[PDB]
RNA sequence: CUGGGUUUGACAUGCACAGGACGCCGGCAGAGAUGUCGGUUCCCUUGUGGCCUGUGUGCAGGUGGUGCAUGGCUGUCGUCAGCUCGUGUCGUGAGAUGUUGGGUUAAGUCCCGCAACGAGCGCAACCCUUGUCUCAUGUUGCCAGCACGUUAUGGUGGGGACUCGUGAGAGACUGCCGGGGUCAACUCGGAGGAAGGUGGGGAUGACGUCAAGUCAUCAUGCCCCUUAUGUCCAGGGCUUCACACAUGCUACAAUGGCCGGUACAAAGGGCUGCGAUGCCGUGAGGUGGAGCGAAUCCUUUCAAAGCCGGUCUCAGUUCGGAUCGGGGUCUGCAACUCGACCCCGUGAAGUCGGAGUCGCUAGUAAUCGCAGAUCAGCAACGCUGCGGUGAAUACGUUCCCG
């Protein structure tokens, strides 16, 4: 078998690939009892759809860490990669979208003095 | 408040004082220095001294103010406007 | 800015409507980050859109972005030494992002009970050329033209 | 601080141990149970003969060497100002200044 | 029965070496190892000012790194029971032995 | 106009004359004053030879006007407060007569940094 | 507040902690036990330059390893300056107390020898001007010495105004995390006040 | 602050005279400090040592004054790019040059010129974290392939496969290509790549300035108190309120309130501490104590915003929660002045806020929850961190500030 992983701001994705329908496999829970966002449900599909192979393989997935959107993009990531190693010649199609980036987007540190990572307290000259 | 189970807190000193003070049915003036005690049925008529932080100021007990604290009636800062 | 000009976000176009400007709408009507909420109230106004007048909603709602739509609008500029209102041409992008603001905005100070009836109803007097953006819009022509006379600085 | 307030903590510290330890824990073992007989008991009464000195409530983490009574670490026992000189100087073991 | 070997200590370099040097011996002693498990790391945070008064906006930040490494052993002959209280280990490195 | 003094120590009459002095500036202000804070100090050791340290702060419609003085007792510090306040006013001034010498005149002559910039054909003119 | 310690800036990369052991429950009795051993030790010898006090802990036994200049003065011939700091180390409570007397290779290339040595020359009659050069000049002699900066600032020359004054030679990379500063401050007990001397001493760079 | 005590003193160390007790354990008086009464009484070894007594005597003790006498520490201009030195040269001299000119950069960064030639502190780099991969690695962490499971699940035997944890290493160097460039710095675009041009964020703050702050962390010169400005105790105060200023939280609602169901985090803490199952309350909570010095157990298996369903229908309201009445819980010797939380009732202002003004360029602002330090309890809506959802805009330096 072949197995890839997904990370996305604190979010874990594992993949499991095999060739079977569209059926999606997200820790024994549906595309839709999982993810029932739409827009989700299309970054989720995206690498698919770029690749034309939309169902004809079934996935298995764990996901863990972050929050929804965060686990849509490391599983978009996962079966990015897992796509590249199923079939390496569609490397252009997939890296021109940008799907074969890791986004290395994360919380910004708070910092000391301020309210927040940027926000700096009111100041009042009067 | 302070809890049920503990029941109410009374020192000792005027205690004992209010024991000895009812033991022969005569109430005179009680000095006391121990704002944070309950008042107790066994105060109704005893007259106390109650201090304030500068002086002593009489409270005699009634029925109506039984459960408060010798503090309540013992104002101590003085205010009278600006 | 100093240094010159930024990149631009490149937003994705909408999966259950496939157009740029429906996306720039929920992004203009969204609010502390709910983006599910934003895109409901979308969907929901350009269904009502589509049930009253009984055609596609993207239609309608381009038709309205061209009512509302601006070409002319007035900048203060400061040349030597002295301000005054000089109408500029306004470039497509800042035209459509107005048009999109003043759609949220005065359908959010409208009084039909609910932020999507309100959209909706905004929207649609805006393609027939009714609703206060396109007020707005004959307002802000008719001060950039009543300014002609400082357009040559 | 002052030596003579650094030396009395200590002192409530000594008193602590040898009435805290016993005597003033079976009194409040004795009020909890709602089953236990309190009121003849005096357990209360009984608690307050006890010096004030014997509860713990009265204590104060002070800096063990400087005495300061503010910015306490329980962890070493020292101040802010002492903890932040000692760690510069390498003298709490594995110890060193942060980034992330 | 087996016995669990615990290290834990604030410098890499020292618990790795007691780690190499303990399996070493045990295996000179001739007893089956599993090898130097890695455990998480325990981190302490703390954040102090700078100046003695006032000042507060200004801040430094500190920690206490704690590793940790897991050594599990077999068939405890007594050689290297006599051998395991028999080694020598920097102070830094201390031993947990269940 | 209104001023709070926030005096320390020793200052007996200083909070009245400040008062007083101050409150006068309101007229020479040209826009409203929103606040105006004045604080009384003394130095310890007596050899300072100017012990007294007057500050005062006025938020004359948004412009911070401020000025910090030196005297060797309350009343001539109040005064050199006040002059310094006064000057400090004269200079913030911005109307327009304030503000008419400094606007660029003539058409060629005189040159400022916002002076119009001569317009100039797209041949040369020879 | 300009510069960080120099010590504390490299704690874990260049220099070393001067206290070894690990505690869990008996941290906080360790640090105390530590502190009292240390000023007791700064009290107790001042003549023989003390540079550094190391503590080791296993245990029911303490080992105290110490560097000075003068190991002869601190140590008996008969033991009795050794009997001394023994017994008043067990009257510390430190069970079984054991040390390590040691002597350092270079006395003019230890920060805190010449910052102790600047300073006992500053307080009897010595202008600072010759303190500072006769310093620099010993430290540069030497061959590991790739640059020392001297400074001390206080009422110099028991003057009315607070002066601070320093001289360099060679490089003193401060902001170079590899580079190992040897850093040393010591007070000056004048009639006049205190006056404090650091000292900065560069010896090259060390790549682990 | 009021009042009550005390003086080689609350606490040190040294000189003396007298000792065998100091010290505790209980009683009484007192608000307590304290005083008094009852019981127990040193080991050395003949010289006295440890204890204290008093008598004393040096002395201790001061959060008493001066941060314009200071050390140390810190803020600030400002993470701005600048500040200097040696030799030489010019000038009677203060001084100048170098450090200026052209170009370039985030940068006194670099190149070309140049009576300057070099150097130092600054810039940059070396350090941490984060984004990719390789090797090592399997417990308390994973579980893809195998078996046992019973509803309760990696729960269990087992397995390195994938994460993950933590060690080592590789990887971004204008390295390559094309074009501008003095063929120089440098710059624009493209390929490869996880990442492209100091990748993102930290730590790091030059000479100095502002007699900036701190004799209340500490130390310290000088002055002052010393039957008191030292020291012990009880009560009170630091919480006082006709107002003014400043930083925040909650709102003024339908992008919402309420009810029910339901899904996803990170980080951190825990021994006389975390504390589970269970039982009792409506709820703070009570009883009880499983397991845990903890990748194991507990903080619930961890969240809220989110999604689904129902209801409310634009009103000072099913908004808003202040204030007030009653009843309780917990901590603590003790919640009157003056704690937090829970229940029932009460239901104020408030309809988006004048002049003016603040923060923020991307995982940022906005919004949502979680944790920690201090800590018996808490005034925490504060501070320090962590993750969830996640925008708009930048035409361009005329104006405002530095």
């Amino acid at each position: 078998p072949i197995q890839t992983v997904g990370r996305r701001k604190e979010a874990v994705v594992r993949v499991r690939l095999v060739p079977g329908t569209g059926q999606f496999n997200l820790d024994g829970r549906t595309l839709e009892n999982y993810f029932p966002n739409k827009v989700h449900q299309q970054l989720i599909k995206a690498p698919l759809v770029t690749v034309d192979r939309v169902d004809q393989f079934d996935i298995y997935a764990h996901l863990d860490g972050g929050g929804p959107s965060g686990q849509a993009g490391a599983l978009r990531l996962a079966i990015a990669r897992a796509l590249i190693l199923v079939q390496p010649e569609d490397r252009p199609a997939l890296k021109k979208a940008g799907f074969l980036t890791r986004d290395p987007r994360a919380i910004e540190r708070k910092k000391y003095g301020l309210k927040k990572a940027r926000k700096a307290p009111q100041y009042s000259k009067r | 408040p302070r809890s049920l189970k503990k029941g109410p807190f009374v020192d000792d000193h005027l205690l004992k004082k209010v024991d000895v003070q009812n033991e022969k049915n005569t109430k005179q003036v009680i000095k006391t220095w121990s704002r944070r005690s309950t008042i107790i049925p066994d105060f109704i008529g005893h007259t106390f001294a109650v201090h304030d932080g500068r002086k002593h100021v009489p409270v005699f007990v009634t029925e109506a103010m039984v459960g408060h604290k010798l503090g309540e009636f013992a104002p101590t800062r003085t205010f009278k406007g600006h | 800015p100093r240094k010159g000009p930024a990149p631009k976000r490149p937003l994705v176009n909408d999966p259950v409507y496939g157009s740029q400007l429906v996306t720039q709408l929920v992004n203009k009507v969204l609010l502390e980050g709910k983006k599910s909420l934003a895109e409901r109230i979308v969907y929901g106004a350009l269904e009502q859109a589509r049930e009253k007048t009984g055609t596609d909603p993207v239609v309608t709602l381009k038709r309205a972005l061209d009512n509302v739509k601006p070409a002319l609008e007035v900048r203060s500029r400061r040349v030597g030494g002295a301000t005054y209102q000089v109408p500029v041409e306004v470039r497509p992008d800042r035209s459509t992002t107005l048009a999109l603001r003043w759609l949220v905005n005065f359908s959010r100070q409208r009084r039909e009970k609910t932020m999507v009836e309100r959209l909706a109803n905004e929207i649609l007097d805006a393609s027939n050329g009714l609703g206060a953006s396109v007020k707005r819009r004959e307002d802000t022509h008719k001060m950039a033209e009543a300014n002609r006379a400082f357009a040559h600085y | 601080a002052k030596k003579s307030k650094i030396v009395k903590n200590e002192q409530r510290r000594e008193l602590v141990q040898r009435y805290a330890e016993r005597r003033a824990e079976l009194k409040r073992t004795i009020r909890d149970p709602a089953s236990s007989p309190e009121r003849r008991a005096a357990a209360v009464s009984a608690l307050q003969r006890l010096p004030r000195d014997s509860s713990p409530v009265r204590l104060r983490n002070r800096d063990v060497v400087d005495g300061r009574p503010r910015g306490h670490l329980r962890k070493f026992g020292l101040s802010r100002v002492r903890v932040r000189e000692m760690a510069h100087r390498g003298e709490l073991p594995g110890v060193r200044k942060a980034s992330w | 029965q087996k016995i669990r070997i615990r290290l834990k200590a604030y410098d890499h370099e020292a618990i790795d070496a007691s780690a190499r040097k303990i399996v070493e011996t045990v295996t000179r002693t001739g007893a089956s190892v599993v090898g130097p498990v890695p455990l998480p790391t325990e981190k302490n945070v703390y954040c102090v000012i700078r100046s003695p008064h006032k000042y507060k906006d200004s801040r430094e930040h500190f920690e206490m790194r704690t590793h940790k490494r897991l050594i599990d052993i077999l068939d405890p002959t007594p050689k290297t029971v006599d051998a395991l209280m028999r080694i020598d280990l920097p102070a830094s490195v201390d031993v947990n032995i269940q | 106009m209104d001023v709070d003094v926030s005096t320390d120590g020793e200052l007996p009459g200083a909070a009245e004359y400040a008062r007083e002095k101050i409150g006068r500036l309101s007229r020479r202000a040209h826009r409203p004053v929103l606040h105006a804070r004045v604080r009384l100090t003394r130095h310890g050791d007596p050899a300072v030879e100017r012990p007294v340290i007057a500050q005062a702060n006025l938020d004359v419609n948004g412009r911070q006007v401020r000025a910090q003085v030196e005297g060797v007792n309350a009343r001539e510090a109040v005064d050199r407060l006040e002059a310094r306040l006064r000057s400090r006013l004269e200079r913030i001034a911005e109307h327009w007569e304030a503000r008419r010498g400094g606007v660029p005149a003539e058409a060629g002559r005189e040159w400022r940094h916002e002076s119009e910039p001569a317009r100039r054909p797209g041949y040369f003119p020879r | 507040g300009q510069k960080i310690n120099p010590h504390g800036f490299r704690l874990g990369i260049t220099t070393e902690w001067k206290s070894r052991w690990y505690a869990d429950k008996q941290y906080k009795d360790y640090v105390k036990e530590d502190v009292a051993i240390r000023k007791l030790l700064a009290t107790g010898l001042e003549r023989a330059g003390i540079a550094d006090v190391e503590i080791e802990r296993t245990r029911d036994r303490v080992r105290v390893d110490i560097h000075t200049a003068r190991p002869g003065i601190v140590i008996g011939r008969r033991g009795t300056e050794a009997d001394r700091i023994r017994a008043d180390l067990e009257k510390l409570t430190g069970k079984q107390v054991q040390l390590n007397i040691l002597e350092v290779k270079n006395p003019e290339s230890q920060a805190q020898l010449v910052a102790q040595g600047v300073a006992e020359q500053l307080s009897n009659r010595v202008a600072f001007r010759r303190a500072m050069r006769k310093a620099i000049q010993s430290a540069m002699r030497q061959p590991n010495v790739k640059g020392i900066r001297v400074q001390c600032s206080g009422r110099l020359g028991g003057a009315e105004m607070s002066r601070s004054e320093f001289y360099r030679e060679g490089r003193v990379p401060l902001h170079t995390l590899r580079a190992d500063i040897d850093y040393g401050l010591y007070e000056a007990k004048t009639t006049f006040g205190r006056i404090g001397v650091k000292v900065w001493i560069y010896k090259g760079d060390i790549v682990g």
